[PDB]
């Protein structure tokens, strides 16, 4: 099997009109149930080797739970993107690492 | 699934 | 902070006899959590049984029944699907170890 | 809740 280490933690990114949050979002309409291994529908496929993400402590493989006060654990990728972008230059974010270890 | 720069 | 231990396993029980497990479970909107992933788990399994030769341990939380998630399925419903597969439950499951 | 033995 595999052993799971799960983290959960909530991280503040303010970025200047002129740049980006530094990460790529990821993720999927149907039917959603969290799992262990997969507890949300979107993660960071990526995060900047510097940028704001990178900087605030985010790092690829982490799902995405709350944006901005709202929980997005279920919802679609388009809408989550719109989410993060209402917030603009300030972004809230509840995140779980989940890391598999082999068992 | 898909992806987005932010 | 958080250690789960996953893995699925196949049962292949006699017609005669049983599985070897109690199931415990279920509130309504259930929202899983790391100590609390899913709404049925393994309350008891005898020692030496299907189940427990298995590899099924008392405090497993039932992930998958067959190859359907069952995290948010009421009991009466998942010991149907159990029921359903006749002598044989692929179960995908979890022990939080944390 | 509710156990059940299979």
């Amino acid at each position: 099997g595999s052993d799971y280490i799960i983290k959960e933690k909530t991280v503040l990114l303010q970025k200047k009109d002129s740049e980006g949050f530094g990460f790529v979002l990821r993720g999927a309409i149907e039917e959603f149930t969290p799992t262990p291994a997969f507890p949300a529908l979107q993660y960071l496929e990526s995060v900047d080797e510097g940028g704001v993400a990178w900087r605030a402590g985010l790092r690829m493989g982490d799902f995405l739970i709350e944006v901005n006060g709202q929980n997005v654990v279920k919802v679609g990728h388009r809408q989550v993107v719109n989410m993060i972008r209402q917030g603009g230059n300030t972004l809230m974010v509840k995140v779980v690492m989940v890391t598999r270890h082999p068992d | 699934e898909a992806q987005t720069r932010l």
